């Protein structure tokens, strides 16, 4: 008996839904993630005056959270085209911005960067409100954050360590308790689990700042890239330990990690290509990709089934084809662009970039919604002495 | 903005959960069906089950459990619904007056949550201390049974255990003790819990928690003596009890996994165990005594019953009586026997419960020319496929048709003094009478001796004393059953002729011209008691016997050739009690007295169609509560018939009806035949509990169907349906189905089952080459499996199977429609295919063919090859409109027959689903929602306006009117797409706007033009805008509509209001149940207006009407706000059953 892949089955089998097979949706995504990216519409979105947007993740149909380099956290309804702050949470002690935004794999709580960039702030999902007080764990800047699990995250920072911060059932448990009979949402305070460095390589140890994390919630792995150059591998199912290193083809502007659950395979930006990496592999045997945009950087990465989608500092974004193993082209390789967006013409850019009236937004974070055709992109200037933001729904 | 009205006609059939207990006593055992949002309470008996209430409740039922608490008599009934909805009720009957009446309600939905991943799960405990659910992943909410908790409110306590399974309350425990199984990384595991509700908190019970196979899945509460639970997996059962651990594992149960259980017997010997496959196992428990008084588990014992159609849940019934539920087929009531069949099963079904879900396809057409049309969906899979007509109004099933035009009235005649039921039927006829003699199944011509054969019988029937009354234009001839022969004859003193009579059991009227006679029915003799005389002649007269008296009525009624009005005469002397006009254009042709549920009423029907009835008082002879239905432009007759064991009345007309009573209130539904001019009873050996119909032609004699709204007819194929549409030139309907065939070693192939595609009349092969250049790798393999597909004929009339033609080896054909092409007025069977195989994702080839069915054979008329799988196909203003791949074109009709494309619309990803209106087409995406595209003549292309941006994954779509355009939601929300004349810019333009959010709870898989009740074919007359139906995956099928701004206002403050008031089974509250709803949040409705709600006014019995009017204010659609009564309710209700 050959297995049968066709759509032809799904179509008929759904009409019944008599015991039909999951094994399906593999090639219903697929085939529309071929034909999805060069059908898309733009959607820009006035954001008014933030700063830049560095990460957003899905929370609803209708909107899509995004942090920003001043430490605001928004939300875009893209459904009713309508912009919604979130109030910054104050830390324990009062004592940048937000570069990363991740979901816990339950969907009920989000992680981002709090009023002091070097904690981090728990946010209840749907509603928004206060979780947890801002920690202190890091003695710098959080640039990374992922979600190991339902109720333990990793944070990353500039000086390479990750910080490990675990809610326990009585915590979790009286927090939602609060949450769901007090309409006032009250707060619990918290302090980080344990704090380990990433392993010291040959590569340079002084650049050790973890700028990206990503889970596979499949073999409970926890990823990281640095900017030495290198790509560490942690166990997060249970604890937090090292389990490999392996060599990245490219050192500069290694600043966004993504993994493909449909191929074991982790996505490693840098300043032109995208590294292919696979921990069952020798450490040398990396393969990169050209994005064809030398010179800007790679800022975002994300797996779609089998298509990359990479964002790059000039405000496009390409879509590379796993199954082809070459970009997708348009109906001449296929990308997305930004929009103008709003840019401030502020006292810095007077002092460093008076030659330049428009700077092209750089895709900084981008991200597809539950069904995999809309997918949210924003942004800002690449410059970083530039202030301004972007932000669109392309479906 | 738009706003669109929806409301259910159809309510769900589909199974979702089935419970044993005492229910509706402390002695009967009662079986309880939960269908979605329905819940249906039968009455077990060796008979089988007997349905004494139903209930429509706001919400979906996820749990429904049977629990006694301390002082109770009777099980009480939980239900918990997928929207969070609480609620205990308790079986109340008093007299002929059944409901059920909530003991306690309340909403658990909690603001912030992840909704568990194993489903909506719920627990009693034994001893009726707590409700045990499981809602949200890692939190157990408790409710506590106190007596005095109205509100079921609900705690979370925290369990370490986040997924689970199932759960069950162990029984013989001292505290309330929990076992379940839950599935962990390093495999599935069983463990138990004390639940303290003091402390909000689960302490360790009293047994560690054991490895079980890692399919388990499956738990069973395990009743004293017995105690414990029973874990059931994939392979093996294990049982747990203390220090007791038992398992076996029947190679039996492998194949297939265990879904459902329900316990046996009282004690907690045998349970059910059901699965997806439709194999019943029943499970037994060997029983051992403790040396410390208790009794525990032996061993475990598991035996095949036999197979059944797929199980949902299971309830045992009482001797050896099995019912299975079926949420995917129709449900089945087993019988369980000693013997087995030739198949080798035990089980034999007694009775099936119409399930029209899963519907994958559905189309309306009007068959008979009414104006209404009839919808004919396809529902079911494999040897569970069949055909379900549903049409607005009461089926009844031909049996037999007579050629015997020109009858003027029917009445039946006990010629047998020794027998009840009846064995002759007399025709009246203008000049002449005849007689047919009733022989079981057979009618045939015959003469009754006795009977006038020369002149025109105006009413006949059985009289007391052994007798057969006839009048005719000449006389009053009694004849005497037995010899047969003439006893007593009575003549008109005028020597006039007699233009009108009735009789009764001691009773007999006659009107000659303007005079009527009252005659009194003696032992051989006849005898002249009074008489009066009209101002006009009378048209027509009853005196019909009403309630439980012997054959008496002291009434008559009375209709005039001149006034056009209905009048109430008191026997013998004719008094005149009450005069009611009638109005219209043509004078009255009938008058009827009759009961409905021992209530008394009147009704006259009048010559151009019209028929009023009013409430009837027999003791003071006055008429109130007057109504006025238009059932059609041709004469209309009454005549009351016994059918069902209960009272009703048939209308005979050019859209005959049945007046029948539903929860103590008259509903008027039509029936599916051609037209009727005469009817009467009919109760012999052969027809009991039957109608005989007199059309214009012929006459047809059959048997009414179960009286509800909306009627099911089925015409089982025992393959799967997957595509269905009409021929209006030939009378057909096409459909596409499917069978399973091994292929043996000399490389053909046998079917498993018959089916309609190989039991057909007639049968052909497609001889088309295009798909021979290529063979499926496993094309010569033995024992696979190999899918055949076949277009099934059946006639639109008698829906029987005229012919079948099989498509080509590995060809599968994925859309139907069936339209008038070009300029042609015939209409084509046009087929989508593609050419499949299990290595390819999507095909490259395919083809679409037309077939033409006339002289009772389908013979192929023309291919068109296409470059890729054809998924639907639609008629778009006498075009072919085709779906193939990821492109929509249009396909013109050329002179040769020939499909050629003219235009086409490359931007989507795949298009599934065609309907079009007008000179728009909506186009259902994979993934992409739904697009907005208008056809441009005068250009001969398409151009894409809008599309909605909200993505989904359809699975269908239709247009409600040029702007307000129909889809549904996989999350069991409605959605309707407006274009956005308002924007000004691109990306408003391009974006299809949301009109509202709708929560149905109920997943749309069909969506189609057109009306179960009279369209109105373009007429604006109808206070609504546009008629699409939908089926549901469980078998409901419901209306959406346009509404102007003013009705949307005018019924959005009324269901505010009426969300407040109506107290539904469980009293829960209906604006959360419309409320929008998704996995990641709830939002209030908006934008439609729910006729659900009203029409649940009819389902509460009348003790509830009051209280629920009580401070109401109601708006009767002139604006108007008064306070509502019992009847207003109901009397927009009987107006919402004639807009869909």
């Amino acid at each position: 008996p050959p297995v049968k892949r066709s759509l032809v089955y799904y179509l008929k089998n759904r009409e019944v839904r008599l015991q039909n097979e999951t094994s399906y949706s593999r090639v219903l995504h697929g085939y529309a993630a071929q034909q999805l990216p060069s059908l898309l519409k733009e959607r820009e979105f006035h954001l008014g005056t933030l700063n830049k947007v560095f990460a957003s993740q899905w929370l609803n149909h209708r909107q899509v959270v995004c942090g920003t380099k001043c430490n605001t956290l928004f939300v875009v309804d893209v459904q009713t085209s309508q912009i919604t702050k979130i109030p910054i949470l104050k830390d324990r002690e009062p004592g940048c911005g937000i570069h990363a935004i991740e979901l816990n794999p339950s969907r009920t709580l989000l992680a981002t960067g709090g009023d002091n960039p070097n904690s981090l702030a728990i946010y209840r999902l749907p509603t928004l409100d206060p979780v947890c007080v801002g920690d202190d764990g890091h003695k710098d800047w959080i640039f990374s954050i992922a979600w190991i699990s339902d109720t333990m995250a990793v944070s990353g920072s500039r000086d390479g360590s990750m910080g490990l911060w675990e809610v326990t059932d009585d915590v979790l448990t009286k927090s939602d308790a609060r949450h769901n009979v007090s309409r006032v949402p009250v707060y619990a305070h918290i302090t980080h689990k344990a704090l380990k460095d990433i392993p010291k390589e040959d590569t340079n140890p002084d650049n050790c700042k973890v700028r990206a994390l990503a889970f596979n919630n499949k073999n409970k792995e926890l990823g990281a890239v640095s900017l030495d150059g290198y790509f560490h591998l942690w166990k997060a199912e249970n604890t937090l330990s090292k389990l490999l290193s392996t060599k990245l083809p490219y050192c500069r502007e290694n600043v966004c990690l993504a993994y493909g659950s449909e191929w074991s395979v982790y996505a490693v930006g840098s300043q032109a290509h995208v590294s292919f990496l696979d921990p069952r592999q020798p450490s040398y045997n990396v393969k990169s990709v050209c994005s064809r945009e030398r010179g800007s950087g790679i800022r975002s990465v994300s797996f779609y089934e089998h298509i990359i989608t990479v964002g790059t500092g000039q405000g496009s974004l390409l879509f590379y084809d796993i199954r082809a193993q070459r970009f997708l082209e348009e109906r001449e390789n296929l990308k997305l662009t930004t929009g103008k967006g709003w840019l401030n013409h502020d006292e810095t850019w007077r002092n460093y970039f008076s030659d330049i009236d428009f700077f092209p937004n750089a895709v900084y974070t981008h991200c597809y919604d539950s069904s995999g055709t809309k997918l949210f992109v924003a942004g800002g200037p690449l410059p970083s002495g530039l202030h301004g933001n972007y932000a669109g729904l392309w479906s | 903005m738009s706003y669109n009205y929806v409301v259910t006609a159809q309510k769900p059939t589909a199974v979702n959960g089935c419970v044993t207990g005492h229910f509706t006593s402390a002695e009967d055992l009662n079986l309880l069906i939960a269908k979605n949002t329905r819940l249906e309470i039968y009455v077990v008996t060796a008979e089988g089950l007997r349905p004494v209430k139903e209930v429509g409740m706001y919400g979906k039922i996820a749990v429904m459990e049977l629990f006694r608490p301390k002082g109770e008599s009777k099980d009480l009934l939980f239900i918990l619904t997928a929207k969070y909805n609480a609620c205990i009720l308790e079986y109340k009957q008093s007299g002929e007056s059944i409901d059920i009446i909530t003991r306690a309600h309340g909403n658990v939905q909690d603001r912030i949550g992840r909704p568990s991943e194993t489903g909506i799960i719920g627990i009693i405990d034994p001893e009726c201390r707590m409700i045990g659910l499981r809602l949200y992943d890692g939190l157990f909410k408790v409710i506590p049974l106190d007596r005095d908790n109205k509100e079921l409110k609900a705690f979370n306590i925290r369990l370490e255990e986040l997924h689970v399974i199932d759960v069950k309350f162990l029984y013989g425990c001292q505290a309330p003790t929990i076992c379940f199984v839950y599935q962990d990384p390093q495999g599935r595991h069983v463990k138990t819990y004390e639940v303290s509700l003091r402390e909000k908190e689960f302490n360790k019970g009293p047994w560690k928690q054991e490895n079980v196979e890692a399919e388990a899945s499956m738990v069973i509460a395990v009743p004293e003596p017995f105690g414990g639970a029973i874990i059931i997996g994939q392979e093996s059962i294990t049982y747990h009890n203390g220090d007791k651990y038992l398992a076996i594992a029947p190679p039996i149960i492998k194949q297939s996994t265990i879904v459902c259980h329900n316990r046996v017997d009282p004690n907690g010997s045998r349970y059910l165990l059901g699965d997806m496959e439709g194999r019943l196992f029943m499970l037994l428990l060997e029983k051992e005594e403790q040396m410390d008084g208790t009794v525990t588990l032996k061993d475990l014992r598991v035996e095949l019953l036999g197979e059944t159609s797929i199980a949902e849940c299971l309830t045992y019934l009482d001797n050896g009586v099995v019912f299975v539920g079926s949420r995917l087929g129709d449900s089945q009531l087993v019988k369980l026997n000693v013997d087995s069949n030739e198949q080798g099963s035990y089980v034999v079904a007694m009775e099936t419960f119409t399930n029209l879900g899963p519907i994958v396809d559905m189309c309306v057409v009007d068959l008979e020319r009414q104006g209404q049309g009839q919808l004919v969906t396809c529902s079911g899979a494999f040897k569970e496929g069949s055909l379900r007509i549903i049409r607005n109004g009461i089926g009844i099933h031909e049996h037999a048709s007579i050629d015997l035009p020109g009858i003027k009235g029917l009445w039946p005649l006990r010629s047998d003094p020794n027998r009840e039921t009846d064995d002759t039927l007399v025709l009246s006829f203008v000049g002449q009478t005849r007689v047919l003699m009733l022989n079981g199944e057979e009618v045939e011509e015959t003469e009754l001796m006795g009977f006038v054969d020369d002149q025109q019988t105006f009413f006949c029937g059985n009289v007391a004393h052994q007798q057969l009354i006839q009048i005719t234009s000449a006389s009053v001839r009694l004849v005497s059953q037995e010899p047969k022969a003439l006893v007593s004859e009575w003549k008109e003193p005028q020597a006039k002729n007699i233009s009108v009579a009735s009789c009764n059991s001691s009773q007999v009227v006659v009107a000659v011209g303007r005079a009527l006679y009252y005659l009194q029915i003696h032992p051989q003799e006849l005898r002249q008691i009074s008489h009066t005389e009209m101002e006009h002649e009378v048209a027509c007269l009853d005196i019909t016997p009403l309630g439980d008296s012997n054959g008496l009525s002291p009434l008559c009624a009375i209709g005039l050739w001149t006034d056009i009005s209905a009048r109430i005469l008191k026997l013998p002397s004719f008094e005149l009690l009450h005069k009611e006009m009638l109005g219209g254009e043509i004078i009255p042709r009938s008058i009827l007295m009759t009961t409905f549920e021992s209530s008394h009423y009147l009704l006259c029907a009048l010559g151009d169609g019209a028929l009023f009835y009013f409430g009837l008082n027999i003791e003071t002879g006055l008429l109130s509560d007057r109504k006025k239905v238009t059932l059609g432009t041709q004469p209309t007759v009454l005549r009351t018939f016994r059918s069902l064991s209960t009272t009703n009345v048939f209308a005979c007309s050019d859209r005959p009806t049945v007046i029948y009573s539903s929860n103590h209130k008259l509903v008027f539904s039509n029936v599916n035949l051609k037209e009727v001019n005469y009817m009467c009873p009919l109760n012999s050996d052969g027809y009991p509990d039957s109608l005989a119909l007199a059309n214009n032609s012929t006459l047809t004699i059959g048997t009414i169907d179960e009286i509800q709204k909306l009627h099911i007819r089925t015409v089982p194929l025992y393959e799967s349906p997957r595509k269905i549409c009409y021929q209006e030139v030939s009378q057909c309907f096409g459909v596409l189905s499917s069978r399973i065939e091994v292929q043996d070693t000399s490389g053909g192939t046998t079917a498993l089952r018959p089916s309609a595609s190989t039991q057909a009349l007639s049968s052909s092969v497609s001889s088309s080459k295009l798909f021979s250049s290529s063979t499926a790798p496993h094309e010569t393999s033995f024992g696979e499996e190999v899918e055949v597909h076949n277009l099934l004929i059946i006639d639109q009339h008698t829906f029987e199977v005229l012919h079948a033609h099989q498509f080509l080896q590995n060809e599968y054909a994925l859309s139907l429609v069936s339209c008038k092409l070009g300029k042609d007025p015939n209409t084509y069977f046009i087929v989508g295919t593609a050419m499949v195989y299990p290595e390819e994702a999507e095909p490259k080839q395919g083809r679409i063919v037309v077939f033409q069915y006339s002289d009772g054979k389908l013979q192929t008329v023309a291919e068109k090859e296409v470059k890729g799988a054809v998924y639907s196909m639609v008629e778009f203003n006498g075009k072919l409109l085709a779906s193939i791949n990821s492109t929509v074109r249009l396909y013109e009709w050329t002179t040769e027959k020939e499909l050629r494309t003219e235009c086409n619309h490359y931007n989507n990803i795949m298009a599934l689903y065609l309907k079009t209106k007008g000179d728009f087409i909506l186009v259902g995406d994979l993934m992409r929602s739904v697009l907005l595209l208008a056809y441009k003549p005068m250009e001969g292309n398409f151009e894409e306006i809008a599309r909605d941006f909200n993505p989904n994954w359809m699975s269908a779509v239709e247009i409600l009117d040029d702007d307000n355009f129909l889809g549904a939601e996989n999350a069991f929300n409605l959605f309707v797409c407006q274009k956005d004349s308002a924007a000004t810019t691109d990306e408003e333009r391009q974006h299809l706007q949301e009109v509202g959010l709708f929560h149905l709870g109920e997943f749309v898989n069909v969506f189609c033009h057109g009306s179960l009740v009279m369209q109105n074919l373009g007429e604006t007359s109808t206070p609504t805008q546009g008629s699409v139906l939908f089926g549901t995956v469980n078998g409901m099928i419901g209306l959406v509509t346009s509404l102007s701004e003013s009705w949307y206002n005018l019924l959005l403050d009324m269901q505010n209001r009426l969300n407040k008031v109506i107290k539904s089974v469980g009293k829960i509250e209906h604006s959360f149940w419309r409320s929008f709803h998704t996995e990641r949040k709830t939002e209030p409705a908006t934008g439609f207006i729910d006729g659900d709600l009203i029409e649940s006014f009819l389902d509460i019995s009348r003790p509830k009407m009051q209280e629920v009017v009580a401070n109401l204010q109601y708006d009767d659609g002139s604006g108007m706000k008064r306070e509502a009564t019992a009847d207003d309710l109901i009397k927009v209700v009987e107006e919402l059953t004639r807009i869909h």
